RNA sequence: GUGGUAAUGCGAUUGCCAGGUAACAAAUCAAUCCUCCCACGGUGAGCUUUCUUUCACCAUAAUCCAUCUCCGGCUUUGCUGGGGCUUGGGCCUUUUUACUUCUCGCGUUGUUCGGGGGCUCAAGAUUGAAAAAUGCAGCUCUCGUACUGUUUGUUGUGAGUUCUAUUAAAGCAAAAACCUGGGG
RNA sequence: UUGCCACUCAGAACUGCUUACGGCGGGGAAUCCAACUGUAUAAUUAAAACAUAGGUUUGU
RNA sequence: UACACGAGUUGUUCGGAAACUGAGCACAACGUUAUAUCGUUUUGUUAGGAAAGUGAAGGUGUGGGCCAUAACUGAAAAGGGGCAACAGAGAACCUGGGUUAUAUUCCAAAAAGAAAUUGCAUGUGG
C-alpha cells in the first residue's frame, strides 16, 4: 500500500544514510533475527558521476558505474517516496535471495540491472545524488 | 663541532653537548663514538 | 554592554560560493531558525527587513535606517522602535516617528526590520546597589561613578569650590559656550521640574 | 592517640564541655541528610527487584524519602510492612 | 616522611594548563603534568551543541596522527553531525524537493 | 615495548635485521625473551621447557 | 511558608528600601520563571541572558523581553504584523 | 574500501565550502590519584629498674597490549561470535505509561521516556609488556660473596573527573596549528 | 535473619572541680548625622566628606 | 655572601624562539605639518595597480615515442607587512644511577634504560 516492492526509498540512518535505494522484498515480522519490518532493498553506494559530454570514452564508463548494496533495513530507517523502478519484483525480485553465497552473485545482478538501466533512459532521478 | 672534530681529529662524534660559559666562551663535550677511545686522543692531541 | 540581543543571521553570498554571516540586532520574538527575508519583495513577518517605503503604513518597525544603505541606525536600542506615519510617494519619502516623539522624514527606500528590539523593559528593574551599576558600565565605557562637579575643586570644574557645595552661577550654560565651560544644563530652554 | 581512638569508637567521646564548634559544623546537617537519604533510595531500588508493586507503592513513597517522614532505614521498612499487608489483605478479603 | 614536591618544568604557576602528583619506582615522589583533556568532537554550536558518538576527544597531537576512523562515523556528515542531525537533514532535503517539484511546476 | 603473542611472528620479528641484542632472561614463574630492535623491544614470555630450546639457537 | 511578605528578595534583608525591593521583585520573579513555548508546548524558557530566552525541551532560543519572554507591547506588535499582512493581503 | 535493522565497526593520499577542536568564569556532589590513618601480615632499629611493643620500611615511570574466560565445547581437531571489567553519560533496537501517572538527584526535573539486549563515550580498574638484574633494604657469611622478604587491604581529606545551579541591565576572550566532513 | 565493616548523637548512674592550656562578643537605653557594603587626605584628618541606588533636569 | 686561586651551568623532547592570537603597538603607504621623529593604521591598511601556494604545453638521457627531473612562463585566488603572552593558546621523555658544584640536560653497547617524535631516505604490504 505504501512500501510495495520495486518502490524507491531513501535509506535513512545507516552507513548509507542519504542514498536512494529501491525495495525489492519487504517483510512483516520475523522471529529472532528481525523483530522489525524487514524490507530487504538494493541501492546505490556508487552514484554514476555526471556525464561530462567532453572526452566521451571509457572514462564515461569509469564515471557512470552504479555500485549496489543489499541490506534488510528496518522500516523505521527508510523514507518511501512517490516513485518506482519496476525492477521485476516477480522476475528479478526472487533471483536475488539474501542467504550466504547469494549476496555474492545476487548482488551482481541488481548491479547488472542498474548498469544498463542507467545507461538507458529510465528514471534520471533515482541516479542523481540526494544533496544534503 | 662534529664536522670539525672529524676534519681535525679523525674521530667520530656522537653527542656534542655545548654551553656558553659565564665567560662568553662556548665549551663543548664530545662523545667519541665509543670506537675512538678518548684517552687515546688527549694523549695524541697532547692534553 | 547592550540590553538588546544580537542575532547571528547567515545569508548566502550572492556572488561567491560561501555563506556570508551577518550580525543584526534581534527584533523581539525572533528565534533561532526563523528564515528571515531581507529584500525588496520580502514578506512583512516580524523580523524581515523589507524596504521602508514598501512596508504598510501605521506599522511598527525597528532598526530603521536613515540613509539608504547605512545598514540600520535608528530605533535600535532595546525595546525601541518607530511607527511609520506617512508615505509621500510623490516625494518618495516616509515619515516615521522616532522612539523619542521626534518624528522625522526618511526616504522610502531605506530598510527596516519589523518588530520591537529585544530586551525591552530593561530600564524598569531598579539597580538597588552600586555594584550592579559597576557591572553595567564595565561592558560599556568608563564613566562611573559620577562625581558631582559641585563636590570638586575650583580648578577641575566650573561648579566646584566654596565653603558650601553650591553652584555659584546659574547652571544653565550657553549653547555657544566654550568646551570646559559648557557644563551643567547645556542650552537648557525649559528648566527644572515641570 | 590510639589510646583515645580505642576509647572513642565504643564510648567516652566528647562531652558538653569538649565541643567547641556548632553541631552543624562537627556533624554536618547537609550530610546526615545526604547519607540518610541515599539509604532511603538505595533501599527502594533494592525493593523494585522483587518487592511490592513498585509503581504506586514506590513513588508514592520515593517523594517521602525526600519529605523527611522516614527518619531511618528501619523507620522506613515498617511503613512498607504496614502497607504491604493490606496490599495482600485487600487482595485476600476480595470475594 | 612526607616530602613536598616541585613544579619540575620551568612554569611554576598553577594555571589550568599545568595541573600536575605521583609516586615513583624510586619512591622519589614527584609530580608530572597532565594533558588538558579536550572536549571531544561536537555538533555545531548552533545545532544543539552535543558530543558526537563514535568519536574521541583526542588532543592536537593524538588527533594529528591517529587514524581517521577514530574521529568520524561512516555516515554522510559523519564526525560533524550526529545521526539525529543526519536523519532530519535527509527528510528535509527530500520533503522539500518533493513539495517543490510538484508546486514549482504546477503551471501547464 | 610490545610483547610478541606468537611463536611464528616472534621468531620472524626476532630474527630480523635490527637485532641490537637478545638478552636471555630468567625470572621466577616464567622465562622471558627480550629482543632489542632499533625502536622497540619485543618480549616473548613463556612457561615451558621451550625456553632452553629456542635459547641455544634463534 | 518561609518569608511571608518579600520573597525572592529575601536575599537582601533590610537593605535597599521596601519599594525598590518590591519593584525589582516583580521583575526578579519573572526572569527566573519558566515560560511557555508555542513550539514544544511545555513550559521551558529560561533566561540565559537579558533579552534572551532558551528552551532546553524545545532546543530553540527565542529573543526578546528583558525580564519576561514577550514584552506586552510585542503582544500587540505581533498581531499588528499579521493584522497588516492578512487583512492587507485579503 | 568493506561490514552490522540501527546506534556505529573495520581497512591502507594534493585546492574551495561547512563545521569541530583549541575554548573557558566559581558553585554543590560520587570512584581513580596522591596525602594521611587504620587493620594487615613481613623487615631494621629503638625501649627495658620497670611495662611494653613504639617508630621506621614495605616502592612500580612514561609509552604500550588485551580484556584470562563465564561461554560455545570445561582444552577431540574446537568451531557458530574470542563478547565481556564495572558506574556515570549520550544514544540504538525491540516490546510500553492516560485510572496521571511515572524516571529522578544531596538539589533547584525529566516524561506525553517504562523494562530486555546492544552501540559507543571518558573517566578508571585489570591482566601483560616496561618490570627487576631497577630501587628500598636487611641478611648468611665473610667494595668483592651469595641469597632467603619483595604484601595488599580499609578510612578520611583533598586536587581533577563528574552535572557548559546561582549574581547577572555581569552570561562569563580571540587565533594559529590541528581535526572531520561536503564537493573530489 | 542473625552474619561482618561504623564514630556521631542521646540518656543513665558513677565519681570530683565549683580551682584550671589555648582560642573565644561586654551588654542595654537613648539623641545626632549618613540610608546601607563601599571609596578616600601614601608621611598628623576615615568623617557627618566622596560614591551609591533612587529622584529630577538639560542637550541630542 | 669577605680576599685569593681553581673550577663549575651539558637538552630532538624542559623554557624560549622558529610558529598563535589579546589589551595594544605602528613600519609602509597616505595625509598633515615651516618642521617632524605627527596622525590614521585587524571589530583588518592604501585615491587604492600592495602576492608562486598550484596547475601546465614546451625543453631534456636514450633503440620516434616509452619513462623523468628541470627551466622559464603563468590557474583562480580582495582585503600590505609586522610585532606584542618565560602565567592566555601552544608544546614529540620517562623512570633508574655513576658531580667538590649541573642534570626530566650527564650515563655507551648485557646505550642505565625505556619511549614518543620531525626531516629525508632505501625497501616488505596493496
Ligand atoms: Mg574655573
Ligand atoms: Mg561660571
Ligand atoms: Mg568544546
Ligand atoms: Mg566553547
Ligand atoms: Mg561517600
Ligand atoms: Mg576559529
Ligand atoms: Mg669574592
Ligand atoms: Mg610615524
Amino acid at each position: 500500500k505504501f512500501l510495495k516492492p520495486g518502490k524507491v526509498v531513501i535509506v535513512t540512518a545507516g552507513r548509507y544514510a542519504g542514498h536512494k535505494a529501491v525495495i525489492v522484498q519487504n517483510s512483516d515480522i520475523a522471529t529472532k533475527e528481525r523483530p522489525y519490518g524487514r524490507a530487504l532493498l538494493a541501492g546505490i553506494k556508487k552514484y554514476p558521476k555526471k556525464v561530462v559530454r567532453g572526452m566521451s570514452k571509457q572514462t564515461i564508463a569509469r564515471r557512470s558505474q552504479v555500485g549496489v548494496f543489499l541490506r534488510v533495513v528496518n522500516h523505521k530507517h527508510f523514507l518511501p517516496t512517490r516513485y518506482n523502478v519496476d525492477m521485476s519484483k516477480e522476475l528479478r525480485g526472487k533471483i536475488n535471495v539474501s542467504d550466504a553465497s547469494k549476496r555474492s552473485r545476487s548482488k551482481r545482478l541488481v548491479r547488472h540491472v542498474f548498469q544498463a538501466r542507467y545507461n538507458a533512459g529510465s528514471s534520471m532521478w533515482f541516479f542523481q545524488r540526494l544533496r544534503f | 663541532i662534529k664536522k670539525a672534530m672529524r676534519k681535525l681529529y679523525q674521530v667520530k662524534a656522537v653527542k656534542v653537548n655545548t654551553l656558553i660559559r659565564p665567560d662568553g666562551l662556548k665549551k663543548a663535550y664530545i662523545r667519541l663514538s665509543a670506537a675512538h677511545d678518548a684517552l687515546d686522543t688527549a694523549n695524541k692531541i697532547g692534553l | 554592554g547592550r540590553g538588546a540581543a544580537l542575532a547571528r543571521v547567515e545569508f548566502r553570498h550572492p556572488y561567491k560560493f560561501r555563506r556570508v554571516k551577518e550580525l543584526m540586532v534581534a527584533p523581539e520574538g525572533m528565534f533561532t531558525g526563523q528564515s528571515v527575508f531581507c529584500g525588496q519583495k520580502a514578506p512583512l513577518a516580524i523580523g524581515n527587513v523589507l524596504p521602508l517605503g514598501q512596508i504598510t503604513e501605521g506599522c511598527i518597525v525597528c532598526n530603521v535606517e536613515a540613509k539608504p544603505g547605512d545598514r540600520g541606525t535608528l530605533a535600535r536600542a532595546s525595546g525601541d522602535y518607530c511607527i511609520i506615519i506617512s508615505h509621500n510617494h510623490e516625494t518618495g519619502r516616509t515619515r516615521l516617528k522616532l522612539p523619542s516623539g521626534q518624528k522625522k522624514s526618511v526616504p522610502s527606500t531605506s530598510r527596516a526590520m519589523i518588530g520591537i528590539i529585544s530586551g525591552g523593559g530593561r530600564i524598569e528593574k531598579p539597580v538597588l546597589k552600586a555594584g550592579n551599576s559597576f557591572y553595567r558600565f564595565r561592558g560599556k565605557r568608563n564613566c562611573w561613578p559620577k562625581v558631582r562637579g559641585v563636590a570638586r575643586n575650583p580648578v577641575e570644574h566650573p561648579h566646584g569650590g566654596g565653603n558650601h557645595q553650591h553652584i555659584g552661577h546659574p547652571s544653565t550654560v550657553s549653547r555657544h559656550s566654550p568646551p570646559g565651560q559648557k557644563v551643567g544644563l547645556i542650552a537648557a530652554r525649559r528648566t527644572g521640574r515641570i | 592517640w590510639r589510646k583515645m581512638k580505642e576509647a572513642k569508637d565504643m564510648g567516652r567521646h566528647n562531652g558538653v564541655g569538649r565541643r567547641e564548634g556548632s553541631r552543624e559544623a562537627r556533624m554536618p546537617s547537609k550530610e546526615l541528610w545526604m547519607r540518610r537519604l541515599r539509604i532511603l533510595r538505595r533501599l527502594l531500588r533494592k525493593y523494585r527487584a522483587d518487592k511490592k508493586i513498585d509503581r504506586h507503592v514506590y513513588r508514592d513513597l520515593y517523594v517521602r524519602a525526600k519529605g523527611n517522614v522516614f527518619r531511618n532505614k528501619r523507620n522506613l521498612v515498617e511503613h512498607i510492612h504496614k502497607i504491604k499487608n493490606e496490599k495482600k489483605k485487600e487482595r485476600q478479603l476480595a470475594e | 616522611s612526607c616530602p613536598r614536591v616541585q613544579y619540575r618544568r620551568r612554569m611554576h604557576y598553577a594555571t589550568r594548563g599545568n595541573r600536575m602528583m605521583v609516586r615513583t619506582p624510586g619512591n622519589k615522589l614527584v609530580m608530572q603534568k597532565r594533558a588538558k583533556r579536550s572536549q571531544g568532537i561536537h555538533t555545531p554550536w548552533v545545532l544543539g551543541h552535543k558530543r558526537l558518538g563514535g568519536t574521541k576527544a583526542l588532543r592536537h597531537i593524538d588527533a594529528r596522527l591517529a587514524s581517521r576512523h577514530e574521529k568520524s562515523v561512516s555516515r554522510a556528515y559523519g564526525g560533524v553531525l550526529s545521526h539525529d542531525q543526519v536523519r532530519d537533514r535527509v527528510v528535509r532535503a527530500f520533503l522539500v524537493e518533493e513539495q517543490r517539484i510538484v508546486k514549482q511546476a504546477l503551471k501547464e | 615495548p610490545r610483547e610478541i603473542k606468537t611463536l611464528k611472528e616472534f621468531l620472524a620479528i626476532c630474527s630480523r635485521k635490527d637485532a641490537r641484542c637478545v638478552k636471555v632472561k630468567h625470572n621466577p614463574s616464567a622465562t622471558k625473551f627480550k629482543v632489542r630492535c632499533s625502536r622497540y623491544l619485543y618480549t616473548l614470555v613463556v612457561n615451558d621447557k621451550k625456553k632452553a630450546d629456542k635459547i641455544e639457537r634463534s | 511558608k518561609r518569608t511571608v511578605k518579600m520573597g525572592v528578595m529575601g536575599r537582601y534583608g533590610t537593605r535597599y528600601g521596601a519599594n525598590p525591593r518590591k519593584r525589582a521583585k516583580k521583575l526578579e520573579v519573572s526572569q527566573h520563571a519558566k515560560h511557555f513555548c508555542s513550539f514544544c508546548g511545555k513550559f521551558a524558557f529560561r533566561r540565559k541572558a537579558v533579552g534572551i530566552w532558551r528552551c532546553d525541551g524545545c532546543s530553540k532560543t527565542v529573543a526578546g523581553g528583558a525580564y519576561t519572554l514577550s514584552t506586552p507591547n510585542n503582544s500587540t506588535v505581533r498581531s499588528t504584523v499579521r493584522r497588516l499582512r492578512e487583512l492587507a493581503k485579503i
